[PDB]
């Protein structure tokens, strides 16, 4: 119930804050002013790194159990698997690295 | 239907049990139809890269023999090891099934009667 | 078998390739000034950016 | 189905320990040194039976002992005892590591004058053997008669009879 | 693709179907179903035009719909079973989601339309994995959950692919759309045998492989996909319109070729089953498909259109390209059928 | 079966015909595909919590991993897509129609 | 060889924080193997008792089976206290 | 399997997560691991056709304990009774109960 | 009214997904999906699924759908229309929340629908397990168990997340 | 409750099975509060 409240409240002050930061101002009646999908073109280069980052962020999904994996009798094969993922994980780096996945220039 | 055999030792080209059974013989005349086979493809791979067609390459014309017959051999072992299966099979179950396969009790023509229809 | 539903139905690229015409236009321009005006103030930049 | 099987209420009456988790937690050690003989019966009884229903004689005498072990203390170290529990108590993980100078008050007491030895680091998880007269349970998991297994295949394998048989094939 | 890559890509596409192959729990199937999905999308990408990523899409939107019916079907039956164990489904539901999810992945009619689209839009060689090695893993899965299969549902499915499928290939001149419509047609069959044997499944999937993995490789060697430009064979390689032709017959069922014994062995089981009509009504539909065989050897083979000028140039240059296999998976579509009782290795 | 499954089921069955019935942008359907998923985590973690079917427990965290992954394949194909033609119009993507 | 020298050398100047990273991550393959300690890993995870020990019907012949936690018999922690 | 490769080499590559009555983590046992070692013990070596009808006395009481659907419709009805008769006044709650 | 409090996010959790799958905008689609996506995880907190409801705010939330709403601004929408707006996305949403407004009011008034399967109507609450006393969490443990039992598993699903890698390169390479 | 219900036998099981079944929370709080059903379902999940 607590953890429901808390989300609450500061959800709620913050919606406050924000509707009296958008009606204190009409407060003072400021003069009316009378004076001013697609591609964007994206860069493919910005849609890699999104990308890369989602795969790279699927892999930590995957080690995020490892401080209790620590605690299994079977030691030897968790040790085995935790390094097999991450240096799978360098392993895409390192492919990445290798064909200019990390470059910045057209 | 045979899947779930009693005696089926799973993922096996030949169970041991196939050793039991006679060997298809060398001059057995699928063999030599597969070795046939064989010879056939080695004559087409010379027709596609026109090359002759009767004398090109004859190292190549007999590995396209050897390789049918050796492939074959095995392939009929294990097809007369999966008919011995199913004979096998369908005996011992007609055994522990009397009651199912009964021996009839079957009459001369001269004790049943059939219908004559004339031919006029 | 020609029919009214298929006249419009011509046959595909020799070499499976459509020519690109719909949409490529990747380069921005952009009118650009200094973040603050307190130095220059008087800079007008006109530049056309890839990426 | 039948009609569950249920004791009666006044059959499931016995006197409780109503004493807090950290009395418990303070007691722990020594209770289950004191106690193990009616406690490992119980819990043997537990998981042979698989029913709570069948284990409450043995359930009733987990308490007697209980009580009559904390009697003990109030008898002869409740003084000691109670400045050590309300140690633990304060903790919100009523932690051991922060009452050792309370811990060895008690546990000095009960051992001049009870006797009684704290067991040591591993004993309390060890695998026990218990003395009972209760017969084995013969099918707990009240199991009907298995389904009898298909008539073996045997003999020794021949080819089959005139081949494939199929079509006009002759092999 | 660097031809390293394009190795470890194709050894995925087989990991994947393997591992639906031999695995017993239902999330390893599923994992090896997207595996596999993953895997081929490049290959068919891998000419970069808009037809082969319209085709990618395409292929990629009806996988990934029907993998996701797959693992509600998986689910359901955890709930009613409370296990995963590959083997028949313990919910009807499940079963009638499992089934037409695998129909959707074989592009079994009515859920067929993605198959003509996708094997034009791509190169020959990924319609070639597409129409033959992406088909193991759907029947390797329907041959194991059969037994729990709606026997109606699965007729159903057999029966529309059987007519789509030969009425689909009369109106094409394109020979990856023709063998589009020859791969939804044949899907008919091993499905329509599924429920009474499934041993004739696998014999008519193993033929039906060669047979198209034969078409496929005969097409790549000259660079054909038209019936126009596959009738130019005559003046250029004569031999190979001869073997287009014995296999071409093959692929419409005619005796005395290999091509005939699947539906000679499942006309056999349906009928002792006393499935009269069914097999009758398949073998008169099947006609369909030899007819728009038919025609396509009468521009290869059997008569000689009209050549071009420039043809001349190409007599002075032999054919480069690997043909893998050809020789052995021509003898194979074609003389098999004396052979026929060694499909009882199959059993 | 309990009364959640009602819901969560009936969430598969609504973004899966949302997944059916496309209307213009190849983004829109993807996200019903997400919500496919979604759902399926959501009725595969009640049946294995409830039943405390504890190996099974990694269970839902492989669907979610190998589904985004096949997220990122789909999102690459809309890119590419995009790309072809300005916009994720499915209506564009009738080429093969002949 | 002094071609292996050179080239660690090159890396060592050009790309020192790879060079770090590849020698971590060697040393994380290597030295678990190599380790004394490594064998009370396992022996410390499963002194560690997370299930009731269910006791054992006593047949009448299991002399290493303990009556009592305090008895002699059973396994001891007495290597986990020094260490 | 299709290919039953895991019994010919003897590797366990997916087997350990079939069953909830199979080995756990701590010895964790599902909540119906009883009505389903029952049922498999049944229902082992004598094929699904056979199994299918005499173990259903087991089946139907594991899928008793998976779903409670039984369990459930008998609940209902005391409590529709319940209040049917708190309505009329005929009937009153305990202490307990309250 | 808190012991509903599961079916309760579930009714949301189908609202949510009769906003996306009447398929608005992109931008708005996106924003259906995040709030069932939270609730989706609130529900599964309730079940005593702790990690696996964080993981879909940290995998799900975090990281899937903030890439679906980066592509979108890159390659979809940049400004979208408003919401229902539109006769078949209006349409669409109206006729989604009747089926769900009646489905919930059978549930509840007669305690038990019927489509397809048979649901009950008492409360989620009473198929809840009445024995809980051990000094671990079991979800953590058999997720903890994917390195020591699920071997193959790693192998895997580590391969396939590598290979997703290289093909993503190859698919947006363009040559 | 169910004195008057035609049928009704009173603490029937739903299992064929005799052995003891661990009863589900309706069984145990099917007929009492609100607030110690509430604490006894979600109290430990609510907890901090
Ligand atoms: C080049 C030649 C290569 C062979 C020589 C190699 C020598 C080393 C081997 C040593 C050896 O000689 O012993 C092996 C073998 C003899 O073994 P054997 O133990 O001494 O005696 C066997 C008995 O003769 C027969 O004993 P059996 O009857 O108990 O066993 C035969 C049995 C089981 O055996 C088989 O299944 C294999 C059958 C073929 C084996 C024949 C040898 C294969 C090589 C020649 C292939 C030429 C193909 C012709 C092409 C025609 C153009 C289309 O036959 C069948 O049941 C199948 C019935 C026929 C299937 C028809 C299917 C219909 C569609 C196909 C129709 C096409 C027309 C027929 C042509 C295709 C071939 C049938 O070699 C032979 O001499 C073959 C003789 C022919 C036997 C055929 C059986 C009668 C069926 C007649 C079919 C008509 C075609 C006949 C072709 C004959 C051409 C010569
Ligand atoms: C592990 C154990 C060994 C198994 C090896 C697995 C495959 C990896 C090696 C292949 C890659 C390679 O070595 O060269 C790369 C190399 C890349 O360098 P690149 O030239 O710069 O790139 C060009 C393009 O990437 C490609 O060049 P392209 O676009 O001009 O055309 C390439 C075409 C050219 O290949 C040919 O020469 C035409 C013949 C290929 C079809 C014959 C395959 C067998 C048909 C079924 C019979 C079973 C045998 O080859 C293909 O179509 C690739 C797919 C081949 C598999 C077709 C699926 C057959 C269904 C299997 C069903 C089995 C169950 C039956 C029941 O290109 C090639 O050499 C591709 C041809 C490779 C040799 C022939 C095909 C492999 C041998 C058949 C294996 C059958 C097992 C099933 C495979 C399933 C895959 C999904
Ligand atoms: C158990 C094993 C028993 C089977 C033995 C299989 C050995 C065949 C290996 C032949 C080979 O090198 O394949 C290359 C082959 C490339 O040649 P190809 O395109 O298939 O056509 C033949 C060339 O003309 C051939 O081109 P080539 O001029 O380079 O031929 C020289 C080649 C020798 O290669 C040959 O002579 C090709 C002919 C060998 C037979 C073709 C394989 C047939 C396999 C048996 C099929 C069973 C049929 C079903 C049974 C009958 C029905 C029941 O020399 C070798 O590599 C000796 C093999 C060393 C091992 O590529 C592959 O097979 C792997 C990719
Ligand atoms: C690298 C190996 C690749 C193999 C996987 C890719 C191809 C998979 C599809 C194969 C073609 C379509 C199915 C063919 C079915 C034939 C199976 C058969 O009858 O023989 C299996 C036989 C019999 O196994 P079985 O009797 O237990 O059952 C086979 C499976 N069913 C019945 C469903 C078809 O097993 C063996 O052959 C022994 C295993 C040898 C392993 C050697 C592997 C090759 C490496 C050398
Ligand atoms: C059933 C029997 C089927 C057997 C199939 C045999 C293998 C396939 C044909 C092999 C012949 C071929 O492909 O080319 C024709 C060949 C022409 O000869 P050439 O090009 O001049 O080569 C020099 C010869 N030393 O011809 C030759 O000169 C070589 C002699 C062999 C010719 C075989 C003719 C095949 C016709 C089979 C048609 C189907 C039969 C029914
Ligand atoms: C030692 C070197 C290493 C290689 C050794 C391998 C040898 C075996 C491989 C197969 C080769 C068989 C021999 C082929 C001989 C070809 C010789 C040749 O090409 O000369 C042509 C010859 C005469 O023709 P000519 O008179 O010159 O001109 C006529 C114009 N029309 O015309 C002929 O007379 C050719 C006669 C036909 C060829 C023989 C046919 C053999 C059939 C094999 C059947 C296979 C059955 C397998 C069964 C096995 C079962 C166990
Ligand atoms: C074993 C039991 C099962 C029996 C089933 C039947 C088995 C036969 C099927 C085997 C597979 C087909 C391969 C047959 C080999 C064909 C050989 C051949 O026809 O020669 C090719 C010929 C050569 O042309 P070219 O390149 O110019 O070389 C000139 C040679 N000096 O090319 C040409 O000249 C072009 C010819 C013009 C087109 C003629 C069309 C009719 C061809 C008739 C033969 C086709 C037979 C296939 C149908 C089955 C027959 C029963
Ligand atoms: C026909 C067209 C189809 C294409 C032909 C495919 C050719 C397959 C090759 C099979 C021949 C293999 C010979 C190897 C024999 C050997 O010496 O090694 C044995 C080894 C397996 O040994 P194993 O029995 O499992 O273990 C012993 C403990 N008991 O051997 C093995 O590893 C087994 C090899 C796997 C074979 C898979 C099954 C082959 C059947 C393919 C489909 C056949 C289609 C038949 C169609 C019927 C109509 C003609
Ligand atoms: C009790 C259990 C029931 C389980 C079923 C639950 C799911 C059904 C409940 C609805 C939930 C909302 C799902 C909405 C998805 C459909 C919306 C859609 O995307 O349709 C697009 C299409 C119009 O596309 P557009 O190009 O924009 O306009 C052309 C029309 N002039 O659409 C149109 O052409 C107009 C259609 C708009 C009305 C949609 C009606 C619902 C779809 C039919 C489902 C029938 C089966 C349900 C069972």
């Amino acid at each position: 119930m607590n953890l429901m409240l808390a989300l609450l409240t500061n959800f709620t002050l913050a919606t406050l804050l924000v509707i009296i930061a958008f009606w204190l101002p009409q407060l003072n009646v400021y003069s009316e002013k009378t004076s001013p999908s697609a591609r964007l073109p994206f860069s493919m280069k910005f849609f890699l790194v999104a990308i890369t980052f989602l795969l790279f962020d699927l892999e930590i999904a995957l080690l995020l159990p490892l401080p209790w994996a620590s605690q299994t009798a079977n030691l030897n094969t968790m040790l085995t698997m935790a390094l097999f993922l991450i240096i799978l994980l360098a392993v895409s780096l390192a492919y990445e690295w290798t064909q200019k996945g990390l470059e910045w220039t057209e | 239907m045979m899947t779930g055999r009693q005696g089926r030792a799973t993922f096996q080209f030949l169970p041991d049990e196939a050793r039991s059974l006679p060997p298809p013989k060398l001059t057995d005349p699928r063999l030599a139809f597969v070795g046939f086979l064989g010879y056939c493809s080695g004559l087409i791979d010379n027709a596609i890269r026109r090359r002759p067609v009767l004398l090109a390459g004859l190292h190549r014309q007999l590995l396209y023999i050897t390789s049918f017959v050796f492939v074959g051999y095995y392939l009929l072992k294990r097809q007369d090891y999966m008919y011995a299966v199913r004979d096998h099979d369908m005996f011992s179950y007609i055994k522990s099934h009397p009651e199912d396969f009964p021996e009839k009790d079957k009459k001369t023509y001269g004790e049943v009667f059939e219908e004559f229809h004339p031919v006029r | 078998y020609p029919t009214k539903e298929t006249a419009h139905w011509k046959p595909p690229p020799w070499n499976d390739v459509d020519p690109p015409k719909d949409t490529l236009v990747s380069n921005l321009t952009l009118n650009f000034g200094p973040q603050h005006p307190a130095a220059h103030g008087v800079l007008r930049l006109v530049m056309e950016l890839s990426g | 189905p039948g009609i569950v099987e249920l004791p009666s209420l006044e059959d499931l009456k016995v006197q409780e320990v109503k004493v807090s988790s950290s009395v418990l937690k303070a007691a722990a050690h020594h209770y289950g040194a004191q106690c193990d003989k009616p406690n490992k019966e119980f819990m043997l009884c537990r998981w042979e039976e698989k029913d709570p229903r069948r284990c409450l004689e043995e359930g009733k005498l987990v308490n007697q002992c209980a009580l009559e072990f904390f009697r003990q203390i109030k008898r002869h170290c409740a003084e000691p005892f109670t400045e050590y529990w309300t140690c633990i108590d304060y903790s919100g993980l009523q932690l051991f590591r922060r009452c050792r100078k309370q811990q060895a008050q008690f546990d000095e007491c009960v051992l001049d004058k009870l006797g009684w030895v704290r067991p040591d680091l591993g004993d309390l998880s060890k695998v026990t053997k218990v003395k009972t007269d209760r017969p084995l349970p013969e099918n707990p998991y009240h199991s009907r008669a298995r389904p009898e297994p298909n008539p073996e295949v045997e003999g020794d394998l021949k080819p089959a009879r005139h081949g494939s048989r199929l079509f006009f094939w002759t092999m | 693709m660097n031809p390293i890559i394009f190795i470890i890509i194709l050894l995925t596409i087989m990991l994947g179907t393997i591992i639906v192959m031999i695995s017993s729990h239902w999330l390893l199937v599923w994992i090896g179903f997207e595996m596999n999905m993953l895997a081929i999308i490049p290959i068919m990408m891998k000419n970069h035009n808009p037809r082969a990523t319209e085709a990618s899409t395409k292929y990629f939107l009806t996988q990934s719909t029907a993998s996701m019916l797959l693992m509600m079907a998986v689910i359901i039956n955890l709930m009613f079973s409370g296990q995963w164990t590959v083997m028949k489904l313990f919910n009807p539901m499940a079963s009638m989601l499992m089934t037409m999810a695998l129909a959707m992945k074989l592009g079994m009619a009515p859920f067929h339309f993605w198959v003509p689209e996708v094997t034009q839009g791509i190169p020959l060689s990924s319609g070639l994995i597409l129409l033959t090695w992406q088909k193991l893993a759907p029947m390797s899965v329907l041959y194991q959950i059969f037994p729990s299969i709606n026997l109606n549902l699965i007729l159903t499915l057999s029966v529309l692919s059987i007519l789509i499928g030969g009425w689909g290939g009369l109106n094409q001149t394109q020979l990856r759309k023709i063998m589009a419509y020859s791969s939804i047609a044949h899907m008919g069959w091993m499905t329509a045998v599924l429920p009474y044997n499934p041993t004739m499944t696998l014999l008519n999937l193993i033929i039906y492989i060669i047979m198209t993995s034969t078409m496929f490789t005969m097409f790549m060697a000259n660079s054909t996909t038209t019936t126009l430009s596959l009738s130019h064979t005559w003046n250029k390689t004569p031999i190979m319109t001869v073997l287009i032709l014995a296999t071409l017959l093959s692929m419409g069922g005619l005796p005395p070729l290999s091509g005939f014994m699947p539906k000679w062995m499942i006309i056999q089981e349906m009928t002792k089953n006393n499935s009269i009509i069914l097999p009758t009504f398949m073998a008169i539909t099947a006609l369909l498909n030899l007819y728009f065989y038919m025609r396509l050897t009468y521009s290869t083979t059997l008569t000689m259109f009209p050549s071009t000028n420039n043809m001349k140039m190409k007599w002075q240059f032999p054919l480069m390209k690997k043909m893998t296999f050809l020789p052995t998976m021509v003898v194979l579509s074609t003389m098999m059928l004396p052979l026929t009782p060694m499909l009882s290795v199959l059993e | 079966m309990s009364m959640v499954y009602m819901n969560i089921m009936m969430a598969f069955t609504v973004s899966l015909v949302g997944l059916l019935m496309y209307r213009s942008h190849l983004m829109s359907s993807l996200l019903c595909l997400e919500g496919m998923m979604l759902s399926l985590f959501v009725m595969a973690a009640l049946t294995i919590l409830n039943s405390h079917f504890t190996l099974a427990s990694m269970m839902p965290i492989i669907l979610l991993v190998f589904a985004a992954c096949e997220a990122a394949l789909g999102l690459s194909l809309l890119v590419m897509v995009s790309n072809t033609y300005g916009t994720d119009y499915v209506q564009n993507l009738n080429l093969l129609q002949c | 060889a002094e071609r292996v020298a050179a080239f660690l050398k090159n890396v060592w100047a050009k790309e020192p924080v790879l060079v770090a990273s590849f020698a971590i991550a060697g040393l994380a393959v290597i030295l678990p193997t190599l380790s004394p300690y490594t064998k009370y890993s396992l022996m410390i995870n499963r002194a560690t008792p997370y299930n009731y020990p269910v006791p054992l019907r006593d047949d009448g012949n299991m002399p290493d089976v303990p009556s009592h936690p305090q008895d002699p018999q059973g396994p001891s922690l007495e290597w986990l206290k020094r260490l | 399997p299709f290919f039953d490769v895991q019994k010919r080499l003897g590797v366990d590559l997916d087997r350990w997560m079939t069953i909830q009555s199979a080995e756990q983590p701590h010895k964790i046992p599902s909540r119906c691991h009883a009505f389903e070692k029952e049922w498999i013990e049944c229902a082992h070596g004598i094929g699904s056709i056979r199994a299918e009808k005499e173990c259903k006395i087991e089946f139907e009481d594991f899928r008793e304990c998976l779903l409670r659907q039984k369990t459930m419709k008998r609940l209902h009805a005391i409590r529709r009774q319940r209040e049917k008769l708190i309505k009329e006044g005929k009937y009153t709650p305990p202490p307990h109960h309250s | 009214m808190m012991l509903y409090i599961v079916f309760i996010l579930s009714v949301i959790f189908v609202m949510g997904f009769v906003g996306f799958s009447s398929k608005p905008s992109p931008i708005y689609g996106g924003l259906g999906l995040i709030v069932s996506g939270g609730v989706g995880c609130g529900i599964v907190l309730n079940f005593g699924g702790s990690f696996l409801g964080l993981m879909v705010f940290l995998i799900y939330l975090g990281g899937m759908m903030v890439v679906f709403g980066y592509t979108t601004a890159m390659a979809t929408e940049q400004y979208p229309e408003i919401w229902l707006s539109n006769k078949a996305v209006l349409g669409a949403f109206v006729t989604g929340l009747l089926m769900e407004f009646f489905m919930v009011y059978y549930v509840l008034k007669d305690k038990e629908v019927e489509v397809v399967f048979e649901f009950n109507g008492l409360g989620d609450w009473v198929i809840y397990d009445t024995g809980d006393s051990g000094f671990f969490s079991e979800e953590a443990m058999g997720i903890a168990a994917l390195y020591s039992y699920g071997t193959w598993l790693v192998i895997v699903t580590g391969w396939s997340l590598l290979i997703g890698v290289v093909v993503i390169m190859e698919i947006t390479r363009g040559n | 409750v169910m004195k008057d219900v035609p049928g009704w036998k009173v603490g029937e099981s739903v299992f064929h099975t005799t052995r003891w079944v661990t009863p589900m929370m309706g069984e145990l709080y099917g007929l009492r509060a609100s607030e110690e059903v509430l604490s006894a379902t979600y109290g430990f999940i609510w907890y901090t």
